[PDB]
């Protein structure tokens, strides 16, 4: 046991992670009110350490939901779930930030800046020992970039000994709400560079596309995308719930994945991605799942693998997986495949299975299947999808094409050319450790 | 200078119109733009003083310092009835002030349909727009 | 008939030595170019380096200007850079109570100096004395009002003149005579200059400054109009630096949307068809100092320091782009 | 943010801003007494901000009534929902205003306003969250376009962090065939560049046109160009009215549409264009809402999209249809006819959606976009003040009145800069 709290900041944070702790609470047979059956209680040695045990049995996530409007965390303090949630964890304001990450980070975030930080607070003087945080947020809205980087910040002097993961949206114009999110996307970028550990980015249009042809869904609401998302969310963070082998602790998030502390945006893949709609369907080996986390319409963001080096794997297995027929399996993407690596860094395929049944959603879209996997590659190739936002940014920056609105809200107009070389830097960062 | 006197009087009162002239003030006496009071009277639209003016030696084609004849000024407000008097007593249609337009073009501009017609009927010009 | 930058670089601060920041930038002995954190470099029409003296900045760019006056020929100086990086004191738009003055006296009381010399200068003959009208106006623009820096407050307008120059209405024009009471009304307007303080100058200017010289001229085979513009521009500020909230962040704010609106406006002249003047008042009241009718210098002010790098990188990437600038200029 | 201000002036003002609140009172199911009646709860869901609640369950709107004349709101007051107003938010005068911008900016009006503005500062201080304001008023001359350009000035300092938007009728020749009128848009239009943050372009010479060759109705009343004025009003509102995800907000809208500072004029658009007469062809092509809004004659400015690009573009379909063809049949429009939308803008164009039609209509889109063709909306009133100016003509009316030349001259640079503006952006690259 040592503790992780989760922070979800802005529209897409807070409909993820509801999406999230629901699927949680299922998988520990958890109700929508906290209880639990003592069918499923232990004699101690209960390994949720994202969730909190008071008197009476009730159990309460470790979570804050921070929105600068009120009615996203509205819709969840109404909900199924109004018992789940302790409403101090529930912060609101009244004014967003409206699609400007200047007023998340500069003025109606300072606003609301400390009253998040004492909340959260609360459930860190509540730990006995202490990870760090898993922190939910967009790129393009205006909370989602803006506050979320003067939450890590503040998070990380504050805790700056803790471990700060966080779960990013990457903006789609199918789901676009706004034009200057590519503005929004590079300026929380470079602010938070410096405070994440490791950076699962979701791009929006890769879900988007996985729910339109493996579950049909013509036109996917958010409802769709979270349901799927929530999914590979929680093999993320099957380990830290079920005291696993690998990724024990928040570290070694760190240490598997991202070597090279600014390289540190993963790709993840997932399989199998199968409709209940189906009406019989062949459970799928797990030599069969895993040669579909290397097929490129499975990860959860555009880019092509086989044009970048790979730097480090994990790949994570739930359900009814044998561990001899692991290896089997990985031993022959070395040869039915070809895959590299970085010119000086160790091959290798570290691996978890967790044994647990995947769980989805009764009545939803995904069909519950027998063995899934999760694996997490870093490429290279993943700056491809920094150079399609780079480039947005850039034809927009030319002109100062909506600058006038961020200036006007804390910010000077050097921080854009700023932030976007960063960016330059980084994509120089892609290119030099492999090739 | 009743010439003075008689130019206020075109630009607001027919009775101390003719009362002025008789006193003998210049029918086309002028200010320092250089209107004369037949201009006054076709901008601000009074059609009495118009052919009072005109029974009594104005010149109806008379410009001021940047080009304006009664009728330009005419066309510009409106004004048909006072475009009609101003064109039988011999006025100049396919004239130019100083910034390059005709009484037709300044009656196209600000849409006095009813005017470019008449106009159109005693001469028209190819430096305006085609409509 | 084109903008001149130059740069000038101060000497590190109490802040910045007491706080570890070391010097990134290097300029060679009587040479006008500068490089800054070793790689990336820049050319000037001047680079005064860090122990450069106030009477060397005036002559070595400024003396011309002044001359040209008395030829009909308007002129600018704007200090232009970050918060605390010299403007106010380069330009003389500051006054202390407790220090004296001690020399060390910035371009704008220079500058009235050297007009009361020349005047009499001239005026010495035996062709029969020319007459001289000098006067002055001083307004400062804080948070999108102009304000008069002359007079007794509580509006003011901005439009374009006769030949198409921008004229301010409803600013006091109070006529001047010599050094010691054209100097006493630039000490009582500076001290109606909104300021106030910042953690990176104590002495932070929440406005923009114009203090403006008219010099009429009569003489023999004549008379000679010229404007000359002394401009001390808020620096650009960061909220995270400056610890700014409510009435300070505010003015924060308004100084920064501005210096955007100058920003394009250098842009626009260089780096083509529009040219975006009324983004700000700012960039109204500088409409002829940068697109043309004045002979424009254009002084930009940087810390050495490390601390203050990609500030001054922005200052210089403008800096450079704006010597580029066409101005086209006519006696009047 | 919660709760918008409304506030009419003038005559034009005072009647299109009350075939507003008598179209979406409609919409929402409040009727003349206040009571609702309506057959959703999707109608009551967002109903706060245009409306308040009182005592009773009853809901009257947040508008200000400002006329400088009475006759405007004495029949207002007898008209369907002149009862529904609060009675202490009619704010008329007596003096009247010539249709002259400097009677109502400064000489009249001046003096009734500091009333306006108490009942403004009233209705406000009831807002949990205040959006800002709109102004239905007229550019055409007179009580609102001079009072209408003063509330707005001193609206902006006491709130100046709050959205202003207007809806602003244009003048035009066909329609008041009044002398006098050029003059007082170009002094309105120079108000309106410093100091509102939105400005929806409903111009009379549009709206003439339509109900003319298009509508083929010969002698056009006021009620058939405010009947299309409404309709307008409807649609680039709605997303503010219901829920929904896309330019919910005033900040949120300005946001996604006014890139560059001084760029926030907007040319409306409607599709299926209607008569009063009540014939309703629908289904006559249905996935080309899409080419009837990005249509010259469905526009309500007198400029052809054609002759420019665009730079940011909203469109609002309403109705029950498949959110699937209308993304697909969108993403057609765009790459049909690429050219004209400015490339350094990507994903420029938003598509929005309602599930609830206003009456008359089974499916019914609506269209704001930022086009630079807007400027032959300026340079129309351009040529029409220069001929006007040129000559002095009437000049002394208002110099009468406490004004100078000099706001001629500028308020002409302003408006003439503005069209070159919009000209850069029309043939920018790279
Ligand atoms: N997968 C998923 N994406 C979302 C969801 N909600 C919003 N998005 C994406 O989020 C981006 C917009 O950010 P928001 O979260 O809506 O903005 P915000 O954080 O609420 O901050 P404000 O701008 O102040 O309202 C867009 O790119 C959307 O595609 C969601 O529930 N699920
Ligand atoms: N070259 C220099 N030599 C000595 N002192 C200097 C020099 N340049 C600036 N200073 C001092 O540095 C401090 C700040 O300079 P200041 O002229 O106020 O810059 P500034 O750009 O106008 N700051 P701000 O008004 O907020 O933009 C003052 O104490 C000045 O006396
Ligand atoms: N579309 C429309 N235009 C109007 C209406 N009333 C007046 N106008 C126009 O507005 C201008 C006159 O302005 P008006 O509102 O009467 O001035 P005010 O009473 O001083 O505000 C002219 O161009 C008219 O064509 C109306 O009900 N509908
Ligand atoms: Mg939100
Ligand atoms: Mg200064």
């Amino acid at each position: 046991m040592r503790e992780c709290i989760s922070i979800h900041v802005g529209q897409a944070g807070v409909q993820i992670g509801n999406a999230c702790w629901e699927l949680y609470c299922l998988e520990h047979g958890i109700q929508p009110d906290g209880q639990m059956p003592s069918d499923k209680t232990i004699g101690g040695g209960s390994f949720n350490t994202f969730f909190s045990e008071t008197g009476a049995g009730k159990h309460v996530p470790r979570a804050v939901f921070v929105d600068l409007e009120p009615t996203v965390i509205d819709e969840v303090r109404t909900g199924t779930y109004r018992q789940l949630f302790h409403p101090e964890q529930l912060i609101t304001g009244k004014e967003d930030a409206a699609n400007n990450y200047a007023r998340g980070h500069y003025t109606i975030g300072k606003e609301i800046i400390d009253l998040v930080l004492d909340r959260i607070r609360k459930l860190a003087d509540q730990c006995t020992g202490l990870q760090g945080f898993s922190v939910f947020h967009s790129f393009g809205g205006g909370t989602g970039s803006g506050f979320t980087s003067l939450l890590m910040e503040r998070l990380s002097v504050d805790y700056g000994k803790k471990s700060k993961l966080e779960f990013s949206i990457y903006p789609a114009p199918q789901v676009s709400t706004a034009v200057v999110e590519p503005y929004n996307s590079i300026l929380t970028t470079h602010t938070t560079l410096e405070h994440s550990d490791c950076a699962f980015m979701v791009d929006n249009e890769a879900i988007y596309d996985i729910c339109r042809r493996n579950l049909d869904i013509e036109r996917p609401t958010y409802t769709n995308l979270n349901r799927l998302i929530g999914q590979i969310v929680s093999s993320i963070t099957a380990s830290l719930r079920f005291d696993g082998a690998l990724n024990v602790d928040l570290t070694e998030f760190q240490t598997n994945l991202v070597p090279y502390p600014r390289a540190h945006f993963p790709l993840a893949t997932y399989a199998p991605v199968i409709s209940a709609e189906k009406a019989y369907h062949e459970q799928l080996s797990v030599a069969e799942i895993t040669n579909a986390c290397f097929e490129p319409a499975n990860q959860m963001v555009k880019c092509d693998p086989r044009h970048g080096k790979y730097m480090a794997c994990c790949l994570l297995y739930r359900g009814d997986v044998v561990p001899k027929d692991v290896n089997a399996a990985i031993a022959t993407i070395k040869t039915k495949r070809t895959i590299q690596f970085v010119d000086w860094c160790p091959t290798g395929f570290k691996v978890g299975i967790n044994y647990e049944p995947p769980t989805v959603v009764p009545g939803g879209d995904l069909a519950k299947v027998q063995r899934a996997v999760c694996m997490l590659s870093n490429t290279t190739a993943i700056a491809e999808a920094w150079a399609r936002l780079d480039h947005k940014f850039d034809l927009m920056y030319a002109k100062r094409a909506f600058v006038h609105w961020y200036v006007g809200e804390g910010m000077e107009e050097g921080e854009f050319s700023e932030a976007r070389e960063d960016m330059a830097a980084l994509e120089k960062d892609y290119e030099e450790v492999g090739v | 200078d009743l010439g003075k006197k008689l130019l206020e009087a075109a630009r607001a009162q027919d009775d101390e119109v003719r009362v002025l002239m008789a006193n003998g003030a210049d029918v086309n006496a002028t200010d320092a733009s250089g209107l004369t009071p037949l201009h006054l009277a076709a901008t601000y639209g009074h059609l009495e003083i118009v052919e009072v003016l005109l029974k009594h030696g104005a010149d109806v084609s008379a410009s001021d310092l940047m080009g304006s004849t009664p009728l330009h000024l005419a066309a510009l407000i409106g004004h048909l009835e006072i475009v009609e008097v101003l064109l039988k007593h011999g006025a100049d249609v396919n004239a130019v002030d100083t910034w390059g337009d005709t009484p037709l073009r300044l009656a196209a501009v600000m849409g006095h349909l009813k005017i470019v017609e008449a106009l159109l009927k005693h001469g028209a010009d190819v430096n305006a727009q085609d409509k | 008939t084109c903008v001149q930058v130059a740069l000038r670089i101060r000497p590190q601060g109490n802040r910045e030595k007491l706080e570890g920041s070391r010097v990134c930038t290097s300029v060679l002995p009587n040479d006008p170019q500068v490089t800054i954190g070793g790689d990336r470099s820049f050319t000037y029409d001047h680079v005064f380096d860090m122990p450069t003296l106030q009477y060397v900045v005036y002559e070595s760019c400024v003396e011309k200007l002044v001359d040209g006056l008395f030829d009909g020929y308007n002129a600018t100086v704007l200090a232009y850079g970050q918060t605390g990086s010299g403007k106010t004191h380069t330009m003389g738009t500051a006054f202390d109570a407790a220090v004296q003055k001690e020399e060390d006296l910035g371009v704008i009381p220079r500058a009235i100096q050297h007009t009361f010399r020349k005047i009499a200068e001239c005026k010495a003959q035996a062709i029969e004395e020319p007459a001289f009208e000098v006067s002055v106006q001083f307004v400062e623009l804080y948070n999108d009002d102009v304000l008069d820096l002359l007079s007794d407050d509580r509006s003011i307008r901005i439009h374009e003149d006769s030949r198409g120059e921008i004229v301010l209405h409803g600013v006091e024009q109070r006529s001047v005579f010599d050094m010691h009471g054209t100097m006493d009304i630039l000490k009582n307007g500076a001290l109606n200059r909104t300021v106030a303080a910042t953690n990176m100058n104590e002495q932070s200017s929440r406005s923009h400054a114009i203090f403006t010289l008219h010099l009429k001229q009569q003489r023999v085979a004549e008379m000679l109009c010229a404007k000359f513009h002394f401009v001390d521009l808020a620096g650009s500020e960061r909220m995270k630096r400056t610890g700014a909230t409510g009435d300070r962040a505010k003015e924060g704010i308004s100084i920064n949307v501005g210096l955007l609106a100058l920003g394009n406006v250098i842009a626009a002249l260089g780096g083509v068809s529009h040219v975006p003047y009324r983004d700000s008042k700012l960039t109204r009241l500088l409409q002829d100092s940068l697109g043309g009718n004045s002979r424009t210098l254009m002084i930009a002010c940087c810390s050495p320091s490390d601390s203050d790098f990609v500030e001054t990188l922005n200052t210089m990437k403008y800096a450079n782009r704006a010597k580029e600038i066409k101005n086209k200029v006519v006696a009047n | 943010m919660r709760e918008i201000v409304h506030i009419q002036a003038g005559q034009c003002g005072n009647q299109i801003g009350a075939k507003f609140w008598e179209v979406i009172s409609d919409e929402h199911g409040i009727d003349p007494t206040g009571s609702y009646h309506g057959d959703s709860d999707l109608q009551l869901e967002r109903i706060n901000v245009y409306y308040n609640e009182a005592a009773g369950n009853k809901y009257v709107p947040r508008a200000i009534l400002v006329d400088l004349e009475p006759g405007t709101m004495d029949s207002v007051r007898s008209g369907p929902f002149g009862q529904i107003f609060r009675p202490d938010n009619f704010v008329f005068g007596q003096s009247g205003a010539g249709n002259n911008w400097a009677k109502g900016h400064y000489t009249e009006g001046a003096e009734l306003v500091d009333s306006v503005l108490d009942v403004v500062r009233k209705e406000s201080e009831s807002c949990d969250c205040l959006q800002g304001f709109q102004l239905t008023h007229s550019l055409g001359g007179g009580t609102g376009s001079g009072m209408g350009t003063l509330l707005i000035s001193k609206i902006r300092e006491e709130y100046p962090d709050r959205i202003m938007n207007t809806f602003s009728v244009v003048p035009s020749p066909k329609v008041s065939d009044t002398v006098v009128e050029p003059y007082n848009a170009t002094l309105s239009v120079h108000q309106l560049v410093e100091n509102t943050d939105e400005t929806y372009c409903i111009d009379n010479e549009a709206l003439y046109d339509i109900c003319f060759r298009t509508l083929k109705l010969t002698t056009p009343t006021y009620g058939d160009l405010n009947h299309l004025v409404s309709a307008t009003m409807s649609g680039v509102t709605t997303c503010l009215r219901f829920p929904g995800q896309l330019n919910a907000d005033l900040r949120k809208l300005a946001v996604n549409m006014v890139p560059f500072p001084r760029l926030h004029f907007f040319m409306p658009g409607f599709a299926p264009l209607t008569s009063r007469g009540s014939q309703q062809y629908r289904a006559l092509t249905v996935p080309e809402l899409t080419q009837q809004m990005f249509d010259a004659k469905n526009m309500m400015a007198a400029c052809d999209p054609r002759h420019g690009r665009y730079l940011t573009v909203a469109a609002v379909f309403r109705g029950r249809m498949s959110m699937k063809e209308v993304d697909e049949q969108m993403l057609n429009v765009q790459n049909k006819n690429s050219s004209y939308f400015v490339e350094w803008i990507p994903n420029n164009v938003k598509t929005a959606v309602c599930d609830i039609p206003p009456r008359g209509l089974k499916m019914s889109a609506t269209f704001i976009g930022n086009s630079t063709a807007i400027q032959e909306l300026f340079k129309r009133i351009s040529e029409q003040f220069t001929a006007m100016f040129r000559r002095k003509a009437f000049l002394h009316w208002y110099t009468g009145e406490g004004m100078d030349e000099m706001e001629f001259t500028e308020a002409e640079s302003n408006m003439n800069d503005l069209v070159s503006e919009y000209q850069q952006y029309q043939d920018a690259t790279a």
